[PDB]
């Protein structure tokens, strides 16, 4: 009512676990363009001589003080919400592919804030890690690629085409192969 | 700035009619206006707390007070039928409303009958032990906080189930 | 908490087996037993390449004993190596391709494992009163205690602000959570 | 635990032993904090507790009960410790949570399972 | 112990109990044995098995236990309260007490019409439609009695010297065997009944049946209705050789090891939140109002905006209660009046799955069922139907053509639900939330209906208390009365149309519109806005309200939802004049 809305937020990520089609920064505009709409009641007696100093804002007081309360904290899960699940991909892969749809520069705050654990990682100096991908002994570098249906199409990795869901498969190298596990591939190599 | 809940304001919302030692002053969403500032001690109060959440119990305020599911009747022998009472969804703020408010009323008294219900829980969850079946068998008759140990009950337990072997 | 916490532990002890890496591994010579951890024997047995014959405990005759040793055990038994739910796992896979009596064995292991955690209802079936100091390990083994690891003790403290908050933090004379 | 452990990583800017160079996400922690805030609530942004306030706090609960691997001084073997210690053992244990014995594994002493 | 063959103990001696512990292989989960610790989750107290393991673990016991059954598994409650006793404790620290269990067994069928003596007290899987059968009332095993303090033990589920003599030389032979049942044990039962197939000649014939026998935990889970697979017991209940004109006697069996039939998509009777989407993200579309006026015919024309008309009724209005008595008429019911032709039988008949209802009118329920059984001549009752309504509604045709008898129930209805009995002397006061279509063939159509009021020859109380009466016709319309000539030739022919609606945008799947309905109709207390006009077009406010369930919204206005009032002026016209 004065920011219930989050019992709305529930069903945007229904289909979006791992057969996901698309996210939505949506349903967002009076839930965020009220806010501080009502500021302007939250101002109305703000230091104000309405009353000079008695009990009668100090309930109300609450809610001017709840109202924020509930909006910051939930507003912290619209990103923390979303950096969740988001990480868990982003530990699935590095931003080798990113999502397949201020965030950004979160994000890039997020991949700046890893390089610290990059720097100790793999030496030292410094490796963006292997953490999720081949287990695989290496064997030799250049032979093909299969999945199991992928979709976003992100595959950038030094290859001629691969065209990036199962049958995604040409002349790839052992660069080209270092992305994903469980998003729909692994079936096969 | 709690031990959260995805509910947060689902938390202190929850509405109780406890009694005024003092006359009344303009409720602002009520019928109060240029109508009324001033009622009686006593009076259907309603009381969805988050105003009153640390506003002295102990100053002429407000009252001794309870809503009848907390008061003896159903707690005090709900400590004796402790053995197959239900709960059901009926009423789900019941181990976190007296985790905050039973004492707020300062009726030294109520704490205790809380947790001896859950002290059932040491000679409950015997029976409590596996999943044989479906994602749906008996599973409404929870609280706000124990369906998620629940869940979690099963958790590791269907995990340990891999933990055999190839399963 | 894991199936695999405990293979990333348990294979870590070594036995002597049946067939240089540096270790305090030997080198390794035809009919010549040599002590291995046991993360080999995955990568020979499956490699065909050799056998191996387990511990002792691993008979039908001193864990036949056990079977009454432990009704001692209002407290706790006889552990030989702790692991035996482990090993047993990865050895009956495979070490019965040749290995004699993997059934017994396959009936004790269960006719112990469920059973000593059929009393660990009991015995949690006598906690009261918040009684957090005291508890059991007092000849435990090492695969069971996971399993109840999460559950209980995610709920007690929400119950130990009233169970355990007592022997520091009081209020008037009736009881604090 | 970006929260208040400021305060505790202030206190004497614990050396190799507690934390390592933990310290570089503290700078990228309110950054990211800040930046995306940057279009969350900003017309009128925080107005009391401004800064890097007091009522957000990750995990001060010490009470989640911990088993101990005995593997040091069998016998009641007593030590720093506001709760009961009693009946101490190299193989059994009387369970216990994290604050109070937060000194046997800064001792390592006494163990973790 | 008679160790040459038909050995008394094999069973519990070893052997089935460990087969039990060799029901044992990796993954460690390829058991019948911890069945139970699942069962110990709540204190099932049985268990299930097959009868294809021992073939799998032999071709020795299969032909054996057929022999005497009944006997291993009493055997089998002996292994049971010996095993699983053992496992209530590992190491001496468990044991409250024991108890007892029962056990399920389960391949292929068979049929009635071929066992006999050939094969007696022989396991067997056949199959019918269930019909009605008795409550569970009482049984046990065993107790003792005063005159000698020794258990009553039974081996079948004759009366004995006294035992009460040795006082020096006293006897008191006869028999006083006084039971003393605080002492005993106890055991369940219903006594089932069922009749056999419905294809296999039970029309030239007549069908003939069995009688059943249930024990401790199997009742409370068949009611008739329903279609099963058994295994049982070829056994008798007399003894023998103007009754028996030499030696004849009756049929029955017993319970073991039924295995029922759930077939498919009936089963939303007895026993998501993408559907969810599909129900809001689609009601978001406000296009469902008069979208679906070609939707509840999905192989017929006409309707159309009477059909605009039904959008509102099953969704009801409300019954919003007061602070002082009334429980006023939230339920809203309809008239339909023609001759026959318009097909308004197939109207009903094809209604009837589309959420609970019944479709038959005149001499052939009603009000009470106030007689005996044969069950120590008891009383018991059936009730009404609104029993059987309740939020279900109803469409039933021929008012008119049916019994004078049971017509002081449907003012004592459909006006107050005032329902009341006094067969024996009382007033069983049931009531329901009732609702009911009308259709009728009633006298003289349409040159009746424009026309004043004759109808009824009783009352002209049945257009008050209802107000959505549109006419049925056989209207002549010549552009039309050659389509409807030729709107009969693909309704005669070929078979057809079975799902031809289904791909329509919205106005079909019959399973998720019931379900549509049923989150609806339980939404809150929705309300309207601030926003011969009599009495009773007024008390069409319930349609009102329903806009808001329609839109499955809170609140509506009154002339945006006059829509009502607009599609009541078909019916106003009848009986304006
Ligand atoms: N438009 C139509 N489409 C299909 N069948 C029709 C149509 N109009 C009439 N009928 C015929 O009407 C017959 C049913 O009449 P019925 O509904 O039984 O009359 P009543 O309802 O008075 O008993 C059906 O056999 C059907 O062939």
């Amino acid at each position: 009512m004065f920011g219930e809305k989050a019992f709305d937020l529930l069903k945007e990520l229904e289909r979006s676990s791992q057969t996901i089609p698309a996210f939505d920064d949506d349903g967002v505009r009076q839930v965020l363009e009220e806010i501080k709409a009502i500021f302007e009641e939250n101002v109305a007696q703000a230091s104000s001589y309405n009353a000079s100093g008695d009990r009668s804002l100090w309930p109300l007081l609450n809610f001017r003080h709840a109202a924020l309360q509930r909006n910051k904290r939930c507003l912290l899960a619209y990103l923390y919400e979303r950096c969740r699940r988001i990480k868990a991909l982003r530990w699935e892969f590095g931003p080798i592919i990113p999502g397949d749809i201020p965030e950004v520069t979160f994000f890039n705050n997020y991949s700046k804030s890893l390089a610290a654990y990059m720097c100790s990682a793999g030496y030292n100096q410094g490796l963006p890690i292997d953490l999720t991908n081949n287990l695989r002994p290496p064997k030799s570098l250049y032979i093909e690629v299969r999945c199991m249906e992928d979709y976003g199409k992100f595959e950038l990795d030094d290859g001629e085409v691969i065209h990036l869901k199962k049958n995604s498969q040409h002349y790839l190298p052992r660069a080209q192969v270092e992305s994903l596990v469980r998003q729909g591939i692994l079936h096969h190599i | 700035p709690n031990y959260y809940s995805i509910e947060d304001i689902f938390v202190t919302q929850e509405k109780v009619e406890c009694r005024v030692n003092t006359k009344l002053q303009r409720m602002g969403f009520l019928d109060s206006g240029a109508e009324s500032d001033d009622l009686e001690p006593g009076r259907t109060v309603n009381l969805p707390l988050w105003y009153i959440k640390e506003l002295k119990v102990n100053n002429a305020y407000f009252t001794v007070a309870v809503p009848d599911i907390y008061r003896n009747v159903h707690k005090a022998v709900c400590e004796a039928e402790t053995t197959h009472i239900e709960l059901g969804r009926l009423h789900p703020y019941f181990y976190e409303f007296g985790r905050y408010l039973t004492p707020y009323d300062r009726n030294h008294v109520i704490g205790r009958i809380i947790f001896e219900t859950l002290r059932q829980r040491v000679r409950h969850l015997l029976d409590i032990s596996k999943s044989d079946g479906q994602a749906a068998k008996a599973e409404h008759r929870l609280d706000n906080i124990e369906a998620k140990l629940h869940e979690a009950g099963v958790r590791t337990n269907s995990q340990y189930i891999e933990w055999l072997q190839m399963t | 908490m894991d199936p695999s916490i405990i293979e990333f532990i348990g294979e870590k002890c070594m036995i002597s087996i049946i067939p240089l890496i540096y270790g305090p591994v030997g080198p390794f010579r035809a009919g010549f037993p040599v002590f291995v951890p046991l993360w080999m024997a995955t990568h020979l047995r499956k490699q065909q390449k050799c056998r191996i014959v387990p511990p002792e405990w691993m008979d039908m005759d001193i864990l036949e004993e056990i079977k009454e040793e432990e009704k001692r055990s209002k407290f706790f038994t006889k552990m030989p190596c702790e692991h035996y739910m482990v090993v047993a796992q990865l050895v009956m896979s495979t070490a019965p391709d040749d290995v004699p009596r993997c059934e017994e064995l396959r009936t004790v292991i269960k006719d112990i494992f469920d059973i000593r955690e059929s009393k660990l209802r009991t015995s949690i079936d006598a906690f009261i009163k918040g009684e957090g100091t005291y508890a059991k390990l007092d000849n435990l083994t090492l695969l069971e205690i996971h399993s109840v690891r999460p559950i209980l003790p995610y709920s007690l403290d929400h119950i130990a602000r009233y169970q355990r908050t007592a022997t520091a933090s009081q209020r008037d004379t009736s009881m604090l959570s | 635990f970006t929260q208040h452990i400021l305060n505790q990583e202030e206190s004497r800017e614990p050396d190799d032993k507690r934390l390592s160079p933990e310290t570089k996400f503290a700078q990228e922690f309110a950054s990211n904090v800040d930046e995306y805030f940057h279009k969350v609530a900003t017309q009128y942004m925080p107005n009391q507790q401004r800064g890097e306030a007091e009522q957000r706090i990750v995990t001060p609960n010490l009470m989640s009960h911990v088993f101990l691997k005995a593997n040091v001084a069998v016998p009641a073997v007593i030590v720093g410790v506001d709760d009961e210690e009693v009946d101490m053992a190299a193989g059994s244990q009387h369970i216990i949570p994290y604050q109070l014995v937060a000194d046997l594994i800064q001792n390592n002493q006494a163990q973790l399972i | 112990n008679q160790q040459d063959a038909q050995i008394n103990l094999q069973a519990v001696k070893k052997k089935y109990k460990e087969f039990i512990r060799t029901f044992n292989e990796e993954n460690f989960f390829y058991k019948y044995r911890d069945t139970l610790k699942r069962n110990y989750l709540n204190g099932r107290y049985f268990l299930e098995i097959e009868m294809e393991d021992l073939v799998g673990f032999d071709e020795t016991l299969a032909d054996k236990l057929n022999k005497q059954p009944t006997e291993h598994l009493e055997i089998f409650e002996e292994a049971a309260r010996e095993v699983a006793d053992e496992i209530t404790a590992p190491r001496p620290e468990h044991e409250e007490h024991m108890h007892d269990i029962q056990i399920l067994l389960s391949a292929n069928p068979t049929n009635i019409r071929q066992l006999k003596s050939d094969c007696v007290s022989k396991l067997v899987k056949i199959a019918g439609i269930i019909v009605a059968a008795s409550g569970i009332s009482a049984k046990a095993t065993r107790m003792s009695i005063q005159c000698l303090s020794c258990s009553t033990v039974i081996p079948n589920l004759y009366a004995l010297k006294c035992n009460t003599e040795q006082a020096g030389r006293p006897k008191c032979p006869l028999d006083p065997f006084f039971i003393m049942p605080d002492k005993c044990k106890c055991v369940d039962f219903q006594t089932l009944k069922l009749q056999e197939l419905p294809d296999f000649v039970p029309q030239g014939e007549i069908p003939r049946h069995l009688q059943l026998f249930c024990d401790r935990s199997l009742c409370e889970r068949v009611v008739p209705g329903n279609r099963v697979l058994i295994q049982g017991i070829y056994s008798i209940r007399k003894v023998g050789k103007e009754k028996a004109v030499v030696g004849v006697r009756a049929p029955y069996m017993r319970v073991v090891g039924i295995t029922v039939d759930s077939e498919g998509a009936g089963a939303i009777s007895r026993y998501t939140s993408d559907e969810e989407e599909h129900f809001r993200r689609m009601a978001a579309s406000g296009d469902i109002y008069e979208r679906l006026s070609q939707s509840l015919a999905p192989s017929i024309f006409g309707s159309r905006d009477i059909k605009k008309a039904i959008t509102c009724m099953l969704f009801g209005g409300s019954r919003k209660r007061l602070p002082d008595g009334l429980c006023r008429r939230g339920d809203i019911n309809v008239l339909l009046l023609g001759d026959p032709g318009t097909a308004k039988s197939q109207l009903l008949k094809f209604v009837e799955k589309v959420p609970i209802a019944v479709y038959t009118s005149g001499k052939g329920s009603s009000t009470a069922s106030v007689m005996k059984d044969p069950q120590t001549r008891n009383f018991v009752m059936e009730g009404g139907a609104m029993v059987l309504a309740d939020g279900g509604v109803v469409c039933i045709d021929e008012f008119d053509k049916m019994r004078e008898d049971d017509r002081v129930a449907i003012h004592e209805a459909m006006e107050q639900q005032t329902i009341s009995i006094a067969k024996a002397g009382i007033t069983t006061t049931l009531n329901s939330r009732c609702s009911v279509l009308a259709a009728a063939n009633s006298i003289f159509g349409r040159w009746d209906d424009t026309k004043g009021e004759e109808n009824i020859d009783f009352m002209p109380t049945i257009l008050s208390r209802f107000d959505m009466i549109f006419i049925v016709k056989d209207i002549h319309d010549e552009s039309r009365d050659i389509t409807l000539a030729k709107h009969i030739i693909n309704v005669h022919l070929s078979s057809n149309k079975s799902a031809p609606s289904e791909p329509a945008e919205g106005e079909i799947s019959l399973s998720t519109f019931k379900k549509y309905i049923h989150y609806c109709r339980t939404h809150c207390g929705p309300r309207l806005s601030e926003a011969p006009i009599t009495v009773r077009q007024l008390e069409v406010i319930r349609i009102s309200e329903s806009l808001a369930k329609i839109r499955l919204q809170p609140f509506a206005t009154d002339e945006h939802v006059n829509e009502a009032l607009r599609l009541f002026q078909v019916s106003t016209l009848d009986a304006a004049m």
